[PDB]
RNA sequence: AAGGCGGCCCCCUGGACGAAGACUGACGCUCAGGUGCGAAAGCGUGGGGAGCAAACAGGAUUAGAUACCCUGGUAGUCCACGCCGUAAACGAUGUCGACUUGGAGGUUGUGCCGGCGUGGCUUCCGGAGCUAACGCGUUAAGUCGACCGCCUGGGGAGUACGGCCGCAAGGUUAAAACUCAAAUGAAUUGACGGGGGCCCGCACAAGCGGUGGAGCAUGUGGUUUAAUUCGAUGCAA
RNA sequence: GCCCGGAUAGCUCAGUCGGUAGAGCAGGGGAUUGAAAAUCCCCGUGUCCUUGGUUCGAUUCCGAGUCCGGGCACCA
RNA sequence: AUAUUCUAA
RNA sequence: GGCCCCUUAGCUCAGUGGUUAGAGCAGGCGACUUAUAAUCGCUUGGUCGCUGGUUCAAGUCCAGCAGGGGCCACCA
């Protein structure tokens, strides 16, 4: 907004693993304020990823996030007359948001039967560096390398 | 402008000192002036305009020390 | 912004020109238009012309008994042949008074053929000119000016 | 082929393009790279970055000569004239001296008419 | 003098200004007609031609684009001589003389002892007064005198016709009919600007979920009808 | 009078040489706009000039006409 | 870079 | 009669090399825009005009064909 008074809203840590990061993920996955439904889908998908990794559910999530997290994105800002698309370093909070949001968007457009599986599959494909998630990080990295020339300081 | 780098001198310094040497000689401003022909009439009009602004800045310096705002 | 600058429609039936003949002339309209920003009343007019269907236009046959055909020696080059030969045709159409001369070819038959063709074209063009003038004048009178002052109906 | 050791780096900076040309003291060209030929057209071609990337490619085109020290000559008033030197330095060369040789007339030929944009 | 005049050097040459004197003795001021000078473009003849650039050509842009932008490019721009005689040729302010508080500079002389006077030219502010107002204000648009030029509603028209001038382009002098009830100057309040500055609102941006496609509900337009009762119609039906 | 070319969407035109037709501009419906252009999205559009043949089948290949344009109608 | 127009009470 | 050059993705194009690939405009979706433009990112897709052989893996290396053009040749 025009003022700049945004007191970062107080968010509860999730019950099972006690992680605000994963509590956020649930929120991003959640639909029609049906969190119960969402939490079940996340724990199921993290339990599955626990088996197909041999690691902690949080640690298996961290590994996935890391290969999704973009470092520099494109933002359109005017300098003179022309409207150029300019690379901006992404803030660490927005690094996770995008990541989590990209994964869920990626894991909502697969053929597999249950969302819990679709999520587990994409969170796994992320860990390897294959999934549509970790295909649109590249895209949002390389489009932020073409316009590298517009990074005036 | 011609900067010779001296013994035991870092580069970043010798570059800032080159930048300054060109800005002092007014090279970039000189070439921007020579880019397009300004009609003499236009050259006189902007010389006049500048002097009027330089002079009006003097009269816009008194009404500040003499007059109070709060 | 809609409507028509002009709309010409044939209305076909039994007793049309007996009921629409009186629509001819100026129609004055007084209202707040659709093209008006300030809600002002404006006074516009439209001209309506209702002209009855004139029996098409039968281009008639060129009756040879209504022609005077003159044959004579052609003018200019062509040695002994052009000196001695009645090549040249003047066809005078007695009704209209239109006269066409033709001596473009060396043969009287070609000339006469060409002249009948032209005399046809010129007779048929002259009567289609009358019809246009008659129609133009008839319309001119029905319409009147498009001015708000010249109206049969408000 | 033939070692030269001490050479000159000419930097033709225009509003549109940047042309780096690394020569010897006698002014015989060894290698050159342009911002326009370095994967940059239009807007992106007239930026200090593309003039940086160009400088690099010119350094990476005269290593076979083994230039150790450069005299730099900057020309014209474009974004190329600053960052091209930073690149040459950061590419490993030793900048002996930096000279501006931008041609200034002493009131000579009539420039072209002013653009009405 | 105006138009104008800008590297450096020489040659020829005009004016201005200051200082002290000496000299002439109203020899002055203004000026219809007249004469001369007079930017740029343009014209003639002969040169010249780097750069620039009417015309022109192509490329773009665009609804079109005989433009603006781009690539070229001829006259021209340069020289000699001749012509043209006009410019918002403006200070939109005729020339000459006198008089009428101040302040701050610039520039160029000069007298006296880093100070104190006195001239010339010139920039900016401002007092009285003047002015419709804006402004001008000892360089007057103040206070006066001399002489000249010029104006008399807006269009038509600085045009026609005639004359004079010119190679031409054109210049100069200069009407009438007809037509309108205005045209105009300055300033004031707004509104507006693809003017400037500063702010705000889910206005954008950041997000999330919709509508626009499907079927149905419902209102409307239209069309239909004996009747499809009347009203609401951008946002704000 | 003869000869060559042409006849294809509402207009100007491609196309095909035996099977199954396009373009641009119009046109319609939507969007954008206070509204009209410009612009954007969705659509539709042909007896392929008329006949009489050949052919399983003709816009296409014959042979007639019709309309349009372009020649020519001469040596003397 | 591109933004034309708005009769007449 | 000889030589040759090239005829690869919708439209095109380009070419080493032991292979059917590299694009650039198009065509799809993304970003961008006040909206168009341009911009950028992502993808999309050849019997290398065909056809033989020959090659550890040959459209090429080498034949037999088709295809067009460019210059030269051509005294039943
Ligand atoms: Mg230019
Ligand atoms: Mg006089
Ligand atoms: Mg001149
Ligand atoms: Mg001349
Ligand atoms: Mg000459
Ligand atoms: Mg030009
Ligand atoms: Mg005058
Ligand atoms: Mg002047
Ligand atoms: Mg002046
Ligand atoms: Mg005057
Ligand atoms: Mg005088
Ligand atoms: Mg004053
Ligand atoms: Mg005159
Ligand atoms: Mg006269
Ligand atoms: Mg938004
Ligand atoms: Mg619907
Ligand atoms: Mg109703
Ligand atoms: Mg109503
Ligand atoms: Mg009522
Ligand atoms: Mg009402
Ligand atoms: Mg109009």
């Amino acid at each position: 907004p025009r003022r700049r008074v945004i007191g970062q809203r107080k968010i509860l840590p999730d019950p099972k693993f006690g992680s605000e990061l994963l509590a956020k993920f649930v929120n991003i996955l959640m639909v029609d304020g049906k969190k119960s439904t969402a939490e079940s889908i996340v724990y199921s998908a993290l339990e599955t990823l626990a088996q197909r990794s041999g690691k902690s559910e949080l640690e298996a999530f961290e590994v996935a996030l890391e290969n999704v997290r973009p470092t520099v994105e494109v933002k359109s800002r005017r300098v003179g007359g022309s409207t150029y698309q300019v690379p901006v370093e992404v803030r660490p909070v927005r690094r996770n948001a995008l990541a989590m949001r990209w994964i869920v968007e990626a894991a909502r457009k697969r053929g597999d039967k249950s969302m819990a599986l679709r999520l587990a599959n994409e969170l796994s494909d992320a860990a390897e560096n294959k999934g549509t998630a970790v295909k649109k990080r590249e895209d949002v990295h390389r489009m932020a390398e073409a316009n590298k020339a517009f990074a005036h300081y | 402008p011609v900067i010779k780098v001296r013994e035991n001198e870092p580069f970043d310094v010798a570059l800032r000192r080159f930048k300054r040497s060109c800005e002092k000689a007014g090279v970039l401003a000189e070439v921007r002036r020579r880019e397009f022909y300004e009609k003499p009439t236009t050259e006189r009009k902007r010389a006049k305009a500048s002097a009027v602004k330089r002079h009006a800045k003097k009269l816009a310096r008194e009404n500040a020390r003499r007059t109070r705002l709060y | 912004h809609g409507g028509y600058k002009e709309i010409i429609a044939k209305i076909s039936g039994d007793g049309v020109y007996g009921r629409l003949k009186f629509e001819s002339g100026g129609h004055r309209v007084q209202r707040v238009p659709a093209t008006e920003s300030q809600g002002r009343i404006h006074t516009s007019a439209c001209t309506v012309a209702v002209m009855p269907e004139l029996p098409d236009a039968e281009l008639p046959d060129i009756n040879p008994a209504d022609l005077r055909i003159d044959t004579f020696r052609s003018s200019g080059a062509g040695g002994q042949h052009v000196n001695t030969t009645d090549s040249a045709i003047r066809i005078t159409h007695l009704p209209t008074g239109i006269v066409v001369e033709c001596q473009d070819e060396r043969s009287q038959h070609k000339n006469k053929a060409k002249a009948l063709s032209v005399l046809g074209a010129r007779i048929h063009a002259a009567e289609m000119a009358k019809r246009q003038q008659a129609e133009a004048s008839t319309r001119r009178n029905l319409l009147g000016s498009g001015d708000r002052s010249d109206r049969n109906r408000t | 082929r033939k070692q030269v050791s001490d050479g000159v780096a000419h930097i033709h900076a225009s509003f549109n393009n940047t042309i780096v040309t690394i020569t010897d003291r006698q002014g015989n060209a060894l290698g050159w790279a342009t911002a326009g030929g370095s994967g940059f057209r239009g807007s992106r071609k007239s930026t200090p970055f593309a003039a940086q990337v160009a400088a690099e490619r010119c350094a990476d085109a005269v290593k076979e000569y083994g230039i150790k020290n450069l005299e730099v000559m900057v020309k014209g008033p474009g974004p190329g004239r600053e960052s091209t030197i930073r690149a040459l330095n950061a590419a490993g060369f030793r900048i002996t001296n930096i000279t501006d040789v931008t041609p200034i007339p002493h009131n000579g030929c009539r420039p072209p008419k002013k653009r009405r944009v």
